[PDB]
């Protein structure tokens, strides 16, 4: 407790003031998510309408959908029936309340992973750091064991264990699924579901200030015109005598 | 040998109809060339976007 | 700039991403006898078959 | 004659943006009021498109303003064009401020008295619409700022409980604050109206300090030109914000879902307010603190009195400016110690920074002015 | 009442200010046409076809 | 409200003005505009400068003690 | 449904008289009523959409 | 010098409501627009404390208004002050029109142009807000107003799918309405203003329609109490409708929740509004209709123009007063069809309604101006 | 803005007055009151009633109508 | 709501009391029954709307807060609709 260490600063392909986030990085990141983080993770903000723009084709988001079933509201009976999953629905929900997050995860409750990168000073940088710098406790220092050592939490004393050297995941184009990598996959994914508008806010971004580099110089030289008839002026007095 | 400047305004700075008449000519095809340029631009800085999206679609 | 500021207050007037998601409708048609207008919820706004 | 002079809604602008006799020499300080008016229409024309959308119940209030920033088409350049737009707002707020107390135009009674009122109805607005998004600094910044009135003795308690609606910052709350943040900025726009035509009694204050009637110039085209480019900066630096960097003065804590049962262990003010929560708690005192909170704010009433000097500008004056400067610096240092935690150098170093700004405005500068009397044989 | 605007001074009013009024129309419609992004008009300008498929 | 022709009385005074058409928007804008920016620097350094350095030392130092306040070295 | 001088459908609100196609034959209404894209796979399942 | 007289505040007061001259002989009509000024003050007073508890979701409105009702501490009486305000608003709009026209108060031409503006302006804020609560009639009145501008040729579609947000009025409808709703008082109070101020050019005009110059009297004490007279009026006629009949003019359809599923067989309009949906349904055709119903509204800004009595007052002129009571008895009769289903009497009559209302403004009341000015050899 | 002194010409016009302390709220209210009323609807009658009769008459008819209009008696 | 007006506090208490009401959970993420309080909304016959047709052969049973205030008549209507059933005329045949 009280001594803290702070996140350092990894050149993520989306880092600089016009960077685009790596869409191929999304892909892989997404099946993190699917594969590792859901189980334990909320993400009640991200919908598989959402991934069409980004990340797949429609026919794909549709079929992935299709993997899970959701509860649709009810026919003439008055039922709740479940149902083969759509585009419209969020996802899935690992949990139906705060409590049974607890009563799973030792008395910790995972929080929603929709804002968890704006949600944290550090952004990606704190959860990448988060989830390679998992190691031993130093002498002196005690857990329960159902806390886990990380020196990169608050505290030093996480109720996550580590979710990553594990070597998971269809993988498709086929990059090598090392920790390093499944962490920059997850974290790249984790940006784009805090920030969707982060790729046309840099484009609008350009944009604004290659007309302001036009603009600013152009409405300067209109004031400049009309304030010279001042700015040039002379005066002289001339009294009686 | 009379100044492009010159011309400009003989032709349509003098009247007001047809300065706002420029301008709005001028906005359209301005709109056009800047919008294409600026994407561009950022298309070339970029190239993780559906750039890829050659591998996933026509499968279809 | 005037264009661009007004056309995106403009569409954010106009249906969200949220209103525009595809809906779709299964019905069983056995279900609907000889001579009848079954009314089922679809849209928002109701689909007679 | 002129249709622009004497038709009776025209006359009005006429008198106000055309033929305003106006000082040659105002400067770039001088652009903030403007600034302040485009602030004010910028944080109105957002604001109804997020009232568009957003709901003001508990349950919904974090998940509306999430579906503006995915899912309404553009929801996030609004969004953040407002956010950073409050931001703004309080950077002109304290430009026109400093330009008034550098230049003695505070000076203009009734005009500076206005605008108090419109830095307090402002503040108050600000608060009210920081809360709306249910984030968790959104309900500690509530419960914080709402608190401040049960120092009130006697009454105080009755107070708090009867603006929250309840017995803590709740669902009554949420929805008040709604319908207050709705109301206040165009009570606001008629008080900033009031402003103006108090100003129009005398026109503007210059650099100088001295009268101007000698050296005027129309309005239009000369200052509607330099506040046109004024406007186009003021874009620049928040177009700045909302496209390049649009949390950058946004707490983290407020995208985690307001908890009633959990605070923050930090807990800060955004950054305009980091002067004033300094001051607050600098005193060991619960009512000593508000006191000394309260009078940060309405000291500004009080600067008209403590004028001393027989020059009404800053301008020729080294020894008030070498302590306006101070005065800067010292709101910068408190501005620095309101975003820190209350421990070891930060509370001695609080203290005095407190102690400096009110020893400053109260005693320091009043006693430079009439040395500098004294210096010229005045 | 309006007979009062019938008259060969008048009718020379109209002449001087009707290359103007026409050239203000032009400015309206092309105006019009730019911030509505329209469809019939601009598949015909043969250099802004920003559409194609 | 203020208007011309009622402002105040000037006697002597003689204006000479050009058109802005007959003239520079940006006349020796930086062979007389940069002397004249070192000018007015010179002019105010040594009021507006030290309050900010004097918040510049107590902003290094506090920040400084702060962090070596939050360790120990005996128990 | 089932309502009207042409056993189709009626609208209260102003006086449409709509027939057995939903095509309007009396009363205010411009046109007849919309018929959505869909087609069967099965004849006892439809999909509209 | 008065303090009244010459402080730059206290000179608007001044000019506006003591020393105003006016006429004399200015009746009970006179009285509403001070009513009309209450009524706006009453509508955003008792808004204001509705909005710190109304909710603007789909889910939750109805609730809202529910927990209103029984929950919040007096706000059935805030409840049903705000809609029967409405109502006494509608009641006061018209009796001010019809003085207008019978006097010849139109004759001030930006004054009633303005005025006509806030009627389009009340009535455009009297419909958002009836959506509001998410009644039965909330919806189908949402859905068939909403439509009426899909009769556009080419745009219209694509016009009510953009004030929808959506394919039908929905959730974007409902939140949309509720900001459009809270801003257009405000704007109303700004436009009211300005009326005032267009007024004030000439004062007022009188029973006689004759020019009062030779006979003003100040407008304090004489009219401050006779306003004052009739505010209590306005009060008493509020009150009966709250503590007595706090349903009368309501639809019962509205204490049923929205259902986008199904119709009302009725389907009826607040009773303000019959006359101009009895004039919309006259038409058996779509364009026909709404065209119809907007020229109904809109033919308030031609009544100038077809002015053609040397006399500005209806004072003097008998054949014109028959004409104008007939006009008052045709709204009569078409708010009695408005109400009432469109079946065999109804209809046909409900058209011989529609063609005598554009009859006699049109045709037979700038007839009998004529008429009356060739009898008195003018 | 119009303002006193300001308004129009009159000349050899003499008003009397009396304060309102030295005189009635209500003189002779009902015994002068209701012949002022009876005269003034005199006055009007023939002018405001005779549309209003006509709507109640086309009021009385189009309800009577209507009611016997949704009745069958052979089929 | 009945504690002003028809009953006493303690009265009202004993009959909320009377039905078993839902509170959400405890540690276990869980939904439990409860002996009911004063604060609980009186108990709802169905879970849905389609479960009161699936009841009620078809028909939906409208909710009874605003009934008076949501037909023309008021209660005049309702003591009409329940004093009022009747023998079908001659010509009118039903479902039953
Ligand atoms: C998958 C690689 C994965 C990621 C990514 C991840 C993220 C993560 C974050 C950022 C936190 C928040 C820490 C904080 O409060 O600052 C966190 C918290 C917990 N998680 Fe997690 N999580 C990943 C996956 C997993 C998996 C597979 C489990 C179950 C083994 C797990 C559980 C938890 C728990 C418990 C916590 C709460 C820790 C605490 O505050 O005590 N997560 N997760
Ligand atoms: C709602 C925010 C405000 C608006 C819209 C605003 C409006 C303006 C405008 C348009 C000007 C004229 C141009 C200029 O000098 O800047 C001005 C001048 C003035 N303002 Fe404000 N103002 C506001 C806030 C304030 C505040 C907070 C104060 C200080 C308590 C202030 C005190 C003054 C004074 C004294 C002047 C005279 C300046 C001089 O001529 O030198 N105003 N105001
Ligand atoms: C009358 C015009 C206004 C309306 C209708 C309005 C409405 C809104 C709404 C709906 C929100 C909640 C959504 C959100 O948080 O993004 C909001 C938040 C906000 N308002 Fe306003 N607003 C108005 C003007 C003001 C003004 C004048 C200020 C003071 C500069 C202000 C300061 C803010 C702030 C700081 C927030 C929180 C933004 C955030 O961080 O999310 N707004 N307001
Ligand atoms: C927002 C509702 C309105 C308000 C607050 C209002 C305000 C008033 C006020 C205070 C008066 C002076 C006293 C009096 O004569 O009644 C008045 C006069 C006038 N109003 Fe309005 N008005 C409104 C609606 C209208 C409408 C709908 C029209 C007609 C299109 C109208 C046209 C006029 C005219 C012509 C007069 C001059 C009357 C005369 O002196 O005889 N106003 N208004
Ligand atoms: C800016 C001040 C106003 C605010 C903040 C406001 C707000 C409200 C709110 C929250 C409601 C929903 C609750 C309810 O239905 O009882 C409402 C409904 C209503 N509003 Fe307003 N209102 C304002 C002024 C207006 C004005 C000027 C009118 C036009 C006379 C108006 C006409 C009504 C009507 C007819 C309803 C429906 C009442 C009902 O039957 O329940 N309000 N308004
Ligand atoms: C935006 C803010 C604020 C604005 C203006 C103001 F005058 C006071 C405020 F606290 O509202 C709010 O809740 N906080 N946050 C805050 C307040 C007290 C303690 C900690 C945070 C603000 O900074
Ligand atoms: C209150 C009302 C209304 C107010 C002012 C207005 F100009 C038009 C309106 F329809 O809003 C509304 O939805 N209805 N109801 C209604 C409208 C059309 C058909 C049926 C009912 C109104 O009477």
């Amino acid at each position: 407790s009280d001594l803290e260490l702070h996140p350092p600063s990894y050149p993520w392909s989306h880092r600089g003031l016009l960077s685009s986030l790596d869409h191929t990085s999304i892909r892989r990141g997404f099946q993190v998510y699917k594969q590792v983080c859901s189980s334990c993770h909320s993400m009640d903000y991200v919908a598989y309408r959402h991934l069409v723009g980004v990340c797949y084709t429609e026919d794909e988001a549709k079929a992935l959908a299709e993997e899970v079933e959701v509860q649709d509201g009810p026919n003439e009976d008055g039922e709740m029936f479940m149902r083969p999953g759509k585009l419209s629905d969020y996802f899935p929900k690992p949990y139906p309340n705060p409590e049974a997050a607890r009563a799973a995860n030792n008395g910790a409750l995972p929080p929603d992973l929709s804002y968890i990168v704006r949600a944290r000073h550090g952004g990606e940088d704190y959860v990448f750091s988060l989830l390679t710098g998992y190691c031993e406790p130093p002498t002196g220092v005690s857990l329960r064991e159902g806390l886990y050592f990380n020196p990169y939490f608050p505290g030093q004393a996480i109720g996550m264990a580590p979710p990553i050297y594990n070597e998971v995941l269809e993988f498709d184009d086929g990059t090598p699924a090392t920790m390093s990598q499944v962490a920059k996959d997850v974290c790249t994914f984790l940006r784009w579901a805090a920030e969707p508008e982060h790729d046309h806010r840099k484009r609008m971004g350009l944009k604004m200030l290659l007309m302001m580099g036009l603009l600013l110089p152009l409405v300067y030289a209109m004031k400049r015109h009309k304030w010279s008839v001042l700015k040039s002026r002379k005066l002289a007095y001339r009294p009686p005598k | 040998a009379p100044t492009l400047t010159a011309r400009l305004y003989s032709l349509l700075f003098r009247r007001t109809s047809t300065f706002a008449l420029t301008i709005v000519v001028g906005a359209l095809f301005f709109e056009r060339a800047f919008d294409q340029g600026a994407d561009a631009i950022y298309e070339h800085i970029n190239e993780g976007k559906l750039w890829k999206h050659i591998k996933h679609k026509y499968e279809n | 700039a005037a264009k661009n500021v007004v056309s995106q207050f403009v569409s954010s007037m106009s249906a969200s991403a949220d209103v525009l998601a595809m809906s779709k409708i299964e019905i069983k048609l056995s279900d609907i006898p000889e001579g009848k207008n079954m009314a089922f919820k679809w849209r928002g706004k109701p689909l007679f078959v | 004659t002129n249709i622009r002079k004497s038709h009776p809604l025209m006359k009005i602008v006429n008198n106000a943006f055309i033929d305003l006799p106006a000082p040659s020499n105002i400067s770039s300080w001088w652009n903030f009021g403007s600034l302040l008016g485009i602030c004010l229409i910028l944080q109105i024309l957002t604001g109804l498109f997020l009232a568009m959308h957003y709901t003001s119940d508990t349950t919904t209030a974090f998940s509306s303003v999430t579906h503006i920033c995915r899912d309404v088409n553009y929801g996030w350049i609004i969004r953040y064009m407002h956010a950073n737009g409050a931001s703004m707002f309080f950077i002109c707020l304290y430009m026109h401020v400093g330009r008034g107390l550098y230049y003695g135009s505070y000076t203009f009674l009734e005009t500076w008295n206005i605008g108090v009122i419109l830095l307090l109805t402002v503040m108050a607005t600000a608060f009210m619409g920081y809360v709306l998004p249910w984030g968790q600094m959104s309900f500690w910044g509530a419960t914080v700022i709402t608190n401040l009135l049960s120092a009130i003795p006697y009454i105080g308690t009755n107070l708090v409980e009867w603006i929250w609606g309840g017995f803590s910052v709740d669902k009554a709350t949420l929805t008040r604050f709604f319908a207050f943040h709705f109301i206040l900025p165009f009570i606001i726009m008629a008080i900033a109206m009031v402003h103006l035509l108090f100003l129009h009694e005398t026109g503007s204050n210059n650099p100088t300090g001295i009268s101007s009637d000698v050296d005027k110039i129309p309005f239009h085209p000369y200052y509607t030109i330099k506040d046109i480019l004024g406007a186009l900066l003021l874009i620049l630096a928040l177009m700045l914000l909302v496209l390049f960097a649009p949390d950058l003065l946004g707490d983290p804590d407020n995208y985690t879902p307001a908890n009633p049962l959990n605070t923050p262990p930090h807990i800060k003010p955004e950054w305009y307010f980091l002067f004033a929560y300094a001051i607050l708690r600098s005193i060991p005192n619960k009512l000593g603190g508000v006191l000394a909170l309260a009078f940060s704010i309405l000291i500004l009433a009080l600067i008209p009195l403590l004028h001393t000097s027989k020059q009404r500008s800053m301008m020729f004056r080294p020894l008030s400016q070498c302590l306006f400067w101070a005065l800067v610096a010292d709101l910068l240092t408190l501005t620095w110690i309101g975003g820190q935690p209350v421990e070891h150098p930060y509370i001695t170093i609080g203290q005095l920074a407190s102690v400096l700004y009110f020893l400053l405005i109260l005693v320091l500068m009043p006693t430079a002015g009439t040395i500098e009397n004294k210096l010229l044989k005045w | 009442m309006l007979t009062r605007f019938l008259g060969p001074r008048y009718r020379q009013l109209a002449r001087n200010w009707v290359p103007t009024a026409s050239l203000w129309g032009a400015v309206g419609a092309v105006g019009l046409v730019w911030a509505t992004d329209w469809r019939l008009i601009l598949d015909w300008v043969p250099y802004i076809n920003g559409k194609f498929k | 409200g203020r208007q011309f022709g009622h402002l105040t009385r000037v006697r002597h005074v003689i204006t000479y003005s050009l058109s802005p058409f007959e003239q520079r928007a940006f006349p020796h804008y930086f062979s007389k505009g940069i002397p004249n920016v070192l000018r007015r620097t010179r002019a105010c350094i040594l009021r507006v400068a030290p309050p900010f350095v004097a918040f510049y030392l107590v902003y290094t130092w506090g920040t400084q003690e702060f962090e070596k306040s939050k360790r120990k070295n005996p128990a | 449904a089932n309502a009207g001088d042409f056993g189709g459908y009626y609208c209260p609100c102003h006086g449409s008289h709509y027939d057995a196609s939903g095509r309007i034959r009396k009363g205010p209404a411009p046109l007849n009523l919309e018929v959505p894209s869909y087609e069967f796979t099965s004849d006892d399942m439809v999909i509209v959409g």
